[PDB]
């Protein structure tokens, strides 16, 4: 969405996260010149992320468990 | 406000509404995450894996991810 | 160097996705007709004619497919029938799988020209590997010819 | 209101099945009509 | 008071009428739609189109050729019809340039729409465009370079032209192989311009790189039943006689006797006449006899007994190409054997190309006729390869006829536009604005070339503009990586005829569409 | 072998070649299917056996497992696999060079 | 996604359908076997009557649509 | 299983009698071989109830959380007095939240 | 895979969606059409329109006000609805400028169409326009002259 190449930028950020143990490195969407979300002041609630993951997983399971449709 | 007829689309709508109700933010992230999960599950099924096993693996990975989220969390005043 | 060129069309992507979906659907159609444990299909045309066949080319030709990508796969199977003689199911399955992979590749932001060149490179390497796996055969050895014919018939 | 040259393009490539299914019945009724018109008014007009 | 907007009605049912602003709107909309459709298939990175027919057969075509896209669509906008006919005539006159001329006309009309929105009389636009076209034509003519005298340099230019022509098409995968093939095929014509002398055979199956130019000729006909299937040092005789129930052309003649014995005698006489004709043919001392029309069972027998390969029913094109490749004379009378020249080739044999059998003429005498075997994986691939090869062969034949060449990749367009701008900022009035719009369209052409590749088109075109204004007259778009480069060094060359035709045709069509202020449609049938 | 080859490349080209190899991995999965075998484990075992050096290891439907197939007399001419690979790649490239559909 | 102009039956459905068709053709003539079997009477919807016990004749006179049933008829 | 025997003209009364006899024998065998503990131990009874609930739940979309829900269900049932009336176990459904977020209110 | 251009149909009968090209095209066409409608009624030499109601009474109305013209037309283009609401709100806030605001918005969107055609991300356009609006507003404020003290 920010115009950068998805796979290249994502791979670079992941490699940086692995190399230097900084889980704050993200996608510099606003082109501020740094990847450090801790420095860029990008903050999200832990409850929000946990709910996102939980709800997505449960709904994906519910959809995967359906194998029959009987529309009129 | 989307006028959908497919039942799975209604399920996505309800999932986004649930995320809105419980949290109020991130109602677009849940839908994209669910779509990605199902997209990967498609190629998983094409290789001959029972969808229940796929759901179990997803649940295990979700537990791992949630524990990691608790681990790397930061407290604020 | 900034954001880059803005892809303001998004219809070329839709066309590529539609073509890939059609090809993958055709391959999935002819997936159960492969191998010694494959099974035949019954095709009834616009008239009352009935065909039972395991031949991939015959299956693809007998059912009108109405989608340009599927029609190109039909011509692909016919061409493989002309040149090789058999393996007409395998070529369609391979093409479908390749385009299915192209889906995820295109979603990652790879231009559908780097994909084509990379596929050509992989094809050259694969031809080299297949030739390395080969074993020379002379026609005076009736046993190998019998084995080849039996293997060809194993799926019918 | 511009772009009158719509060039519907992909539209009737995915909705082709419905159009052909309805056109088959339309042509069936057309052939019935072409078989029964010459019975009608063709001599009754005189 | 207009015709349509008058209290009384002057028209039949279904006949309408569009006044100034509405007519201009419809014309510009249609032209811009045509240009937008045909573009994105331009330059080395242009993509193809799928032409799915709506007919009962539902023909499918995968093409990059602009003219085939434009002619094979249902068009109801009259200005779009103008552009379609322009593209078709461009294809008839020269091979390539169809997409370029269509896009140039569309851009010119878009600029004209903007100018009229700026309250400029269309006659002023037309005058400015005539001046601009004169300036651009003069600049391009002064920019041409001719290498006809230098043989090796001319061959190098031919190779570069073929490569540039094939760069956009599907054959760009094997550009080198196909460029060499097309150059050799055109050179084998020995200056003759008839592209019909080059036969392209499409054979499904096998890779696209498996295509090759035959060192002789290939015929898709059948030999007789009792005739040799392999002849060495063949002395071919090409003919266009009947050789099938050959009736005396006195159409009022009939056989009228009083006994079946006389009818038997007359049929024996007919058979004897056919035998005498075959004897006269054999008196030439031939090995192979190629006839345009059919050959019936009795002459087939007679040829078989004499050990003569009798190829039968090769159409006018077949006998013409055999005469070109072997040097024979297409003969219809055999009373003077000494006045008829016979074809000659080292070997004739039957070959397999896929699952079919074809007659192979190897070691031909003249060779001024080529057969190109095209192999592919789909019928659409074969058709598009044939179209692309036709584009290349047409351009190469034109270059052989007229050896003047200009540099492609936007160099010629942008030097034209530089000349137009130089003339534009020297004339007073709104003609200067019209001329600047002309130059803007000329710039827009390589801009679209760069957009199709995903490059920074604005920056690249600005760099090219600076380079051309500073005197570097051979700079152009280097599409290997996305910079500007020297077309002289990179070897990106175009036929001068193609670019001049593109410019003049686009100017003409934009002018004829621009002059319109009213579109009156009759009642459709 | 194509996965190994892609490990020696870089950039988007490596990802594309890896995808090519993964797509080639589908025929053994289809053969493992249709025969009642577990496709994932069967393909995994084939890949492991071929990595260990047994070029002739293949799916054995008679014994319901994986074994050398030259002892099963299952052979096919080279100009079947080679032709299928070349033609499929050509068709895929041709389809990839397409970005619009127009109805005549 | 397949987009074929027709109807497709896959798997157990078509197999059970074929068995249904074959069993129906069997039951058509099953009552006419052995010395205690009884003949059947056929009408050609114009008035023609054919009293018969021969299985081939019965199956030839009937007009059948399913392909597996046709296979048994020509058998 | 009895369809072929019907097809060959077997009288339905015989089949009915056979079903009744087999059912009686099977029910008697179930009652004979069923496992019960005559200790009435609270810990063992709770474990038995939890295991039965887990087996009952290990086929639904909440099978991944069958231990949690089984414990909740057993506690809810044991909190009922003597009739085990269903209407005394209210169930409230609130949209949003993970499955583990669900709770039992004492 | 687009919502509408997918083998499965995910909408009721009558619902439709327009992706990037089509959405931008319809929005720009609607905005430009509204701007071209309201203009030519601008400035001292502007002319007036006639609004013929299609109802039973068929009320007649000749007018020069931009808000009045935009209110009494049935616009189905949603971007046209946005511009009509903008003009109405402008009328509510202050009496004048109901034509100028619509013309300015239409011209801005036409320039945006050109910029999108020049392969510029719309977010870049939005950022540039925010900066331009800040600069223009500051300049206009600095140019303001006051005379309240002197009666
Ligand atoms: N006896 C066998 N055991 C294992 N694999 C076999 C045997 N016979 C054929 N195959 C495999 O089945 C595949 C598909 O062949 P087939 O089903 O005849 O259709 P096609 O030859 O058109 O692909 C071939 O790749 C071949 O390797
Ligand atoms: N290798 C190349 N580098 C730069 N430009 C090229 C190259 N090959 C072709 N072009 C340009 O692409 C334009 C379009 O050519 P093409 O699509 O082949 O035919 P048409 O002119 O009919 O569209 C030509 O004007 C040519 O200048
Ligand atoms: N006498 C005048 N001379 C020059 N410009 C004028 C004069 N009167 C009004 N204008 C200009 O006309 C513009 C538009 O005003 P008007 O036509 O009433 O439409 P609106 O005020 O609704 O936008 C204003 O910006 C104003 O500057
Ligand atoms: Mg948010
Ligand atoms: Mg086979
Ligand atoms: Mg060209
Ligand atoms: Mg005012």
């Amino acid at each position: 969405n920010s115009g950068m190449n998805p796979i290249q930028t994502m791979t670079e950020v992941r490699a940086r996260q692995v190399k230097e143990m900084n889980p704050a490195l993200g996608i510099d969407c606003l082109h501020k010149g740094t990847n450090d979300m801790k420095q860029q002041h990008v903050i999200e609630t832990l409850i929000g992320k946990k709910q996102q993951i939980s709800l997505a997983t449960q709904m994906v399971r519910m959809i995967l468990k359906i194998d029959d449709i009987r529309k009129p | 406000m989307m006028d959908v007829d497919h039942q799975i689309a209604k399920l996505m709508v309800e999932l986004s509404k649930s995320q809105d109700d419980e949290i109020g933010d991130g109602t677009t992230g849940v839908v994209v995450l669910a779509g990605a999960l199902l997209e990967e599950a498609e190629q998983l099924l094409d290789r001959g894996i029972h969808p229940i096993r796929i759901a179990d693996g997803y649940e295990q990975a979700a537990r791992v991810a949630i524990e990691h989220l608790d681990k790397i969390s930061d407290s604020v005043l | 160097r900034g954001k880059g060129a803005y892809q303001d069309r998004d219809k070329p992507a839709q066309i590529r996705f539609s073509n890939i979906s059609a090809a993958k659907a055709v391959a999935d159609a002819i997936r159960t007709s492969l191998g010694p444990k494959g099974m035949d299909k019954m095709i009834q045309d616009g008239k009352g004619d009935v065909t039972i066949t395991n031949d991939g080319a015959t299956i693809l030709k007998q059912m009108q497919v109405l989608h340009p990508a599927a029609r190109m796969l039909v011509e692909l199977s016919k061409a493989q029938d002309i040149e090789a003689g058999d393996g007409t199911t395998s070529v369609v399955i391979i093409a479908g799988s390749l385009l299915d992979s192209c889906t995820k590749l295109l979603q990652k932001g790879i231009h559908p020209t780097i994909i084509s060149e990379s596929f050509q490179k992989a094809l050259e390497k694969g031809i080299e590997i297949l030739t390395d796996m080969s074993r020379p055969v002379e026609l005076s050895d009736r046993e190998t010819l019998l084995n080849s014919a039996t293997t060809s018939l194993n799926s019918k | 209101l511009a772009g009158e040259g719509i060039s519907v393009n992909t539209g009737p490539k995915g909705v082709i099945n419905d159009w052909r299914r309805f056109k088959q019945l339309e042509t069936e009724q057309r052939e019935e009509q072409c078989r029964e018109m010459e019975r009608l008014i063709k001599k009754l007009s005189m | 008071a207009s015709l349509s907007l008058a209290p009384v009605n002057i028209f039949k049912a279904g006949a309408d009428e569009e006044r100034a602003e509405t007519a201009r709107l419809t014309s510009f909309i249609g032209a811009i739609a045509i240009g937008d459709l045909v573009k994105s298939t331009l330059g080395p990175k242009g993509m193809d189109k799928i032409l799915l027919s709506s007919g009962r057969d539902a023909s499918l075509m995968v093409t990059n050729d602009g003219a085939t896209i434009l002619k094979n669509i249902g068009v109801d906008n009259p200005a779009a019809k103008v552009l379609v006919d322009m593209s078709r005539v461009q294809d008839d006159e020269v091979g390539d340039g169809t997409t370029s001329v269509t896009v140039l006309a569309a851009e010119l009309l878009r600029e004209a729409e903007s100018l009229i929105a700026k309250k400029i009389h269309p006659q002023t636009i037309i005058a400015g465009w005539r001046e601009a076209t004169k300036a651009a034509r003069e600049a391009l003519l002064s920019s041409a370079v001719d290498h006809g005298s230098d043989e090796v340099k001319f061959r190098q230019d031919l190779m570069n032209i073929a490569g540039t022509t094939l760069s956009s098409k599907l054959l760009t995968h094997h550009k080198d192989h196909f460029t060499k093939l097309a150059v050799e095929a055109v050179l084998r014509l020995k200056g003759s311009g008839n592209l019909e002398a080059i036969h392209i055979i499409k054979k499904l199956g096998g890779s696209l790189a498996d295509s090759y130019l035959d060192e002789g000729f290939l015929l898709d006909k059948k030999i007789g039943v009792n005739q040799p299937k392999r002849i060495e040092n063949a002395k071919i005789l090409i003919a266009n006689t009947g050789m099938d129930t050959d009736k005396i052309k006195i159409f009022g003649s009939r056989v009228r006797v009083d006994s079946t014995a006389k009818v038997a005698e007359i049929e024996h006489a007919e058979k004897e006449k056919m035998k005498e004709k075959v004897e006269r043919i054999l008196k030439h001392g031939i090995n192979c006899f190629i006839n345009r029309q059919l050959i019936y069972n009795y002459p087939e027998q007679l040829f078989g007994a004499a050990g003569v390969m009798a190829i039968e029913h090769a159409d006018f094109a077949g006998v013409e190409r055999l005469a070109l490749v072997t040097g024979g004379e297409i003969a219809s009378t055999f009373d003077h054997p000494e006045l008829v020249k016979l074809g000659s080739c080292k070997l004739i044999e039957e070959v397999m190309i896929g699952e079919d059998k074809l007659i192979h003429f190897s070691g031909v005498a003249l060779g001024e006729a080529c057969t190109i075997v095209l192999r592919g994986a789909t019928q659409q691939i074969l058709d598009e390869a044939e179209r692309s090869l036709h584009d290349a062969l047409c351009v190469l034949a034109q270059t052989v006829k007229d050896s003047r060449t200009v540099y492609g990749g936007g160099c010629s367009e942008m030097l034209m536009a530089h000349a137009v701008t130089q003339l534009a900022n020297r004339t007073p009035g709104k003609e200067a604005v019209a001329m600047e719009s002309y130059a803007k369209a000329l710039r827009m052409l390589p801009t679209i070339i760069a957009d199709n590749a995903g490059y920074d088109s604005a920056d690249l075109v600005a760099q090219l503009r600076a380079a051309h204004s500073e005197g570097n007259t051979t700079a152009g778009l280097d599409m290997r990586e996305g910079t500007i480069g020297d077309m002289a060094i990179l070897g990106i060359t175009e036929s001068f005829q193609v670019k001049r035709q593109v410019l003049l045709s686009a100017a003409e069509a934009a002018e004829v569409i621009l002059r319109v202020d009213n579109i009156i449609k009759a009642a459709p049938r | 072998r194509l996965t190994e080859y892609s490990r020696t490349l870089s950039g988007m080209e490596s990802y594309c070649v890896r995808a090519f190899a993964d797509a080639m991995e589908v025929i053994p999965s289809t053969l493992a299917e249709n025969a009642g075998l577990n496709p994932i484990s069967t393909v995994t075992e084939l890949r492991n056996r071929h990595a260990q050096g047994e070029k002739t290891a293949g799916i054995n439907v008679r014994k319901g497992g994986i074994s050398n197939i030259l002892e099963e007399l299952v052979v096919q001419p080279l100009l079947v696999s080679v032709s299928a690979l070349t033609l499929a790649t050509e068709t895929v490239r041709s389809i990839l060079k397409i970005d619009d559909v127009v109805n005549t | 996604p397949l987009s074929v102009f027709g109807d497709r039956s896959t798997g157990e459905t078509i197999r059970s359908q074929n068995v249904m068709a074959a069993a129906s053709i069997a039951n058509i003539v099953k009552s006419s076997l052995g010395p205690v079997g009884l003949d059947k009477m056929l009408v050609d919807d114009i008035g023609d009557v054919t009293i018969t016990n021969d299985g081939a004749t019965i199956l030839k006179l009937l007009e059948v649509e399913h392909p597996a049933a046709k296979v048994l008829c020509e058998l | 299983q009895v369809k072929p025997y019907v097809e060959e003209g077997l009288h339905p009364q015989i089949i009915i009698r056979a079903f009744r006899t087999a059912t009686q024998l099977a029910v008697n065998k179930i009652k004979e071989i069923a496992v019960t503990v005559k200790k009435a131990d609270k810990v063992e009874q709770r474990k038995l109830l939890e295991k039965c609930a887990m087996t009952a739940l290990s086929s639904k979309l909440i099978s991944q959380q069958k231990a949690f829900f089984a414990k909740m269900v057993v506690d809810a049932v044991m909190m009922l007095d003597d009739l085990l009336q269903l209407k005394m176990i209210g169930i409230k459904k609130v949209q949003g939240g993970a499955l583990e977020d669900s709770q039992l209110v004492a």
